C-alpha cells in the first residue's frame, strides 16, 4: 500500500480545497498545508516497525526520513493554519467586532499569500513560519481579548437601560466603558472612532429612553491622542443632545 | 477628517482570489535648480 | 539569494546522503547479524 | 583537527587506490594531545565562570561578611590553584576532580550566605524603593542560577507596584495636555504651548522608560518573556507608539 | 564570501562522510560475501 501511495512532499506549502458544509450552497474554500497526515502515519509506522525485526525496504525508510527532515515546519504550518481558521470562527462569531480586526487579518492574510507563493525546497521556510505562528499567535490573543472586553461593553450597555438614577451609577459606569475603550485603543484595534461613534450614539439612544443625564460626560473615541491641538464642544463632550433623542 | 474604513477581504473571495492569482502565475523552475545656475554662467 | 538558494540545496543534499547511508550500513549490520546467528546455529548442529 | 582532516580524506584515497597493499580498514586514531585538550577545556570553562563570580562579587559586595565572602571566594581559587592543573596523568586528574568538588562545595557556602544575606534585605528594608534599589546595586548577583530562584515571591509584589505605577501614567496621559496643570504652569514659565506639549509627552516617555528599566532590574534579563513581563513589554511598546510627537512638530512647523 | 566559503566547507564535509561511508559500505559488503560463502561451505559440509 505504501509503494502504491509513493507518498512524498514537494512543490507549494500552502493549497486551496473545496469543501462541501451542509447549508450553505457555495463549495466553501479552505487553506491546507502541503503536508497529508498519511505521511506522518507512514513515517509512524517506519519508525515502530524497525524494532520488531520487519525489514522495509530502504526506499520507505528513504522518504520516511525526508518527511521527518521538513515535519518541524510541517506541524508548526499545520496548527498556525488551524489557528487562524479558529480565529476566523470567532470573529465571524460576533458581527459587531468586524471592523476591529481590519488590520490583524490583512496582515496574517498578506502572511499567507507571501508563504503561498513559497514552496518547501526554498531557504526562507525556516524564519517565515516563526513569524507566521508569531502573528497567528498574536492575532488570536488580540481576538481573544477583542471578544472578552467587548462582551463586558455590551454588558455595561444592557446595565445602563436598567441603571438607577443617580449621578453617581452612571458616572461609574460611563467611567467603566471609557476605560474599555482606552483599553481597546491601547492594544492598536483599527476602526475604534467607527466602533466608538457607533456606540455613543446607541448610549445616546438609551439615555433617550432615560440635567443629570445632560451632565454626564461622553465617550472619548481616542483619549490617548495628545499633544494634537484640536478641542471639543460641549455638545461633543457631554450627553447635552440626550434632550434632542426622545421618542415620545 | 475621519479615516477610511479600512477591511479585509472574506475567506472566500480570499482564497477564491488567491487561486487566481496562482493559476495566472506561471509554472516557475524551482538638481536642475543646482544645474540652472551652472548653466548661467558658461553663457557668460 | 541564489547562493543562498545553492546553499540550502548542498545541505540538505548532504542531509539526505547521510540518511542514506545511515540505512545502508544499519540494513548491511542486520544481515551480518542474521547471518552470523545462522552460521552459529548451523555450528552446533554440526557436533 | 582541520589539517587532520585533509590528511584523512588523502589516506582514505590511497586506501581506495591501493587496496591490494593495504589489507585492512582500520582507521581508529587516540591522540595523545586530545586528554590536554579536554582538560584545557574544563579548565577554561571553570576560569571564566570564576571569574564571571568574583567580577559580580567585587562590583556589588564591595560588613565584615563581606570581605569574609571574598577572601572565602580567594581562598577557593587559591585551593584549586595549588593543583598542577597541567598533569594530565591519573593522580592529576583526580587531584583536579577533588579541587573542583572542593571549590563548588565552597562557593555553595558562599551562595548560602548571599541568600542569607538577601534575607536581611527585607530584615532591614521598609519601603518599595529601598528594595527596588537594593536589586538595582545587587542586579548583577541575580544572574546566578540559585540566586535567581531564590527570590521568587518579591519579584510579584515589585511588578505589581509597577503595573501600579504604569497605571497611575496612563490615568495622567489620559488627561489631556491644555486639560492639565502642566500646560497652565509651563505657559506661567514663559515655555511656548506647542514645545510644552512636546516635554511633556518627553517626560512620561523617559518615565515610561525608567519604569521598564526597574521591571529589567527587578526580573533580570530575558523580562520580555517573562510571564508577568511580556504584558509589560507589549503596554510599553504600544504607550511609546502613542507618545511619538512627531506629528506636533510637522504641524507645528507647517 | 563567507556564504561561499561554508558552501566549500559542506561540500569538503560531504565529500568525507560519503567517503567513510562508501568505506564502511564496501567492508560489510565484503564481510557478509565471505560470511555467505562461508556458511555455503560449511552446509554443503555438514552433509
Amino acid at each position: 500500500k505504501v509503494q502504491q501511495r509513493n507518498l512524498g512532499v514537494s512543490g507549494r506549502i500552502f493549497t486551496i480545497e473545496s469543501t462541501r458544509v451542509r447549508g450553505r450552497t457555495g463549495n466553501v474554500l479552505k487553506l491546507k498545508v502541503n503536508f497529508l497526515p498519511e505521511i506522518i502515519t507512514l513515517s509512524k509506522e517506519v519508525r515502530n516497525l524497525k524494532w520488531l525485526g520487519f525489514r522495509v525496504p530502504l526506499a520507505i525508510v528513504n522518504k520516511a526520513h525526508q518527511a521527518n527532515q521538513l515535519y518541524p515546519f510541517a506541524i508548526s504550518l499545520i496548527e498556525s493554519v488551524r489557528t487562524y481558521e479558529r480565529t476566523c470562527e470567532k470573529v465571524e462569531e460576533r458581527n459587531t467586532i468586524s471592523l476591529l480586526v481590519a488590520g490583524l487579518k490583512k496582515e496574517v492574510q498578506a502572511l499567507i499569500a507571501e508563504g503561498i507563493a513559497l514552496v518547501w525546497e526554498s531557504y526562507k521556510l525556516d524564519p517565515y513560519v516563526q513569524r507566521l505562528a508569531e502573528t497567528v499567535f498574536n492575532f488570536q490573543e488580540k481576538v481573544d481579548d477583542l471578544l472578552i472586553i467587548e462582551e463586558k461593553i455590551d454588558l455595561e450597555v444592557r446595565s445602563l437601560e436598567t441603571c438607577m438614577y443617580d449621578h453617581k451609577t452612571f458616572s461609574e459606569i460611563l467611567n467603566r466603558v471609557q476605560k474599555a475603550v482606552d483599553d481597546l485603543n491601547l492594544h492598536s484595534y483599527s476602526n475604534l472612532p467607527i466602533w466608538v461613534n457607533k456606540l455613543d450614539m446607541e448610549i445616546e439612544r438609551i439615555l433617550g429612553v432615560r440635567m443629570v443625564v445632560l451632565s454626564l460626560p461622553r465617550i472619548q473615541s481616542q483619549r490617548y491622542q495628545v499633544g494634537v491641538h484640536y478641542e471639543l464642544t460641549e455638545e461633543e463632550k457631554f450627553y447635552r443632545n440626550a434632550l434632542t433623542r426622545m421618542p415620545d | 477628517v475621519h479615516d477610511k474604513e479600512l477591511a479585509a477581504e472574506d475567506e472566500q473571495v480570499f482564497l477564491m482570489k488567491q487561486q487566481s492569482l496562482l493559476a495566472k502565475q506561471p509554472a516557475t523552475p524551482t538638481e536642475g535648480v543646482l544645474a540652472s545656475f551652472f548653466n548661467s554662467l558658461l553663457s557668460k | 539569494e541564489h547562493l543562498e538558494q545553492e546553499k540550502h540545496e548542498l545541505r540538505r543534499r548532504f542531509e539526505n546522503r547521510e540518511g542514506e547511508w545511515e540505512g545502508r550500513v544499519s540494513e548491511l549490520e542486520t544481515d551480518v547479524k542474521q547471518l552470523q546467528d545462522e552460521l552459529e546455529r548451523q555450528q552446533l548442529h554440526l557436533r | 583537527d582541520d589539517e587532520y582532516e585533509k590528511l584523512q580524506v588523502l589516506l582514505r584515497d590511497i586506501v581506495k587506490r591501493k587496496r591490494e597493499e593495504n589489507l585492512k580498514m582500520v582507521w581508529r586514531i587516540n591522540p595523545a594531545h586530545r586528554k590536554l585538550q579536554a582538560r584545557l577545556d574544563q579548565m577554561r570553562k571553570f576560569r571564566r565562570q570564576h571569574e564571571q563570580l568574583r567580577a559580580v562579587i567585587v562590583r556589588v559586595l564591595r560588613d565584615a561578611a563581606d570581605a569574609n565572602a571574598i577572601e572565602e571566594v580567594n581562598l577557593a581559587y587559591e585551593n584549586v590553584k595549588e593543583v598542577d592543573g597541567l598533569d594530565v596523568s591519573k593522580e592529576g586528574t583526580e587531584a583536579w576532580e577533588a579541587a573542583m568538588k572542593r571549590y563548588d562545595e565552597r562557593i555553595d557556602r558562599v551562595e548560602t550566605r548571599i541568600t542569607a544575606r538577601l534575607r536581611d534585605q527585607l530584615g532591614t528594608a521598609k519601603n518599595a524603593n529601598e528594595m527596588f534599589r537594593i536589586f538595582s546595586r545587587f542586579n548583577a548577583l541575580f544572574v546566578r542560577p540559585h540566586i535567581r530562584g531564590a527570590i521568587r515571591e518579591y519579584q510579584t509584589q515589585l511588578i505589581q507596584r509597577v503595573k501600579d505605577d504604569i497605571e497611575s501614567l496612563h490615568d495622567k496621559f489620559k488627561v489631556q495636555y491644555p486639560q492639565s496643570q502642566a500646560c497652565k504652569m509651563s505657559h506661567v514659565r514663559d515655555l511656548p504651548p506647542v514645545s510644552g506639549s512636546i516635554i511633556w509627552a518627553k517626560q512620561i516617555d523617559r518615565q515610561l522608560t525608567a519604569y521598564m528599566k526597574r521591571v529589567e532590574d527587578v526580573l533580570g534579563k530575558g523580562w520580555e518573556n517573562h510571564v508577568e513581563g511580556q504584558k509589560l513589554k507589549q503596554d510599553g511598546d504600544s504607550f511609546r507608539m502613542k507618545l511619538n510627537t512627531q506629528e506636533i512638530f510637522d504641524d507645528w512647523a507647517r
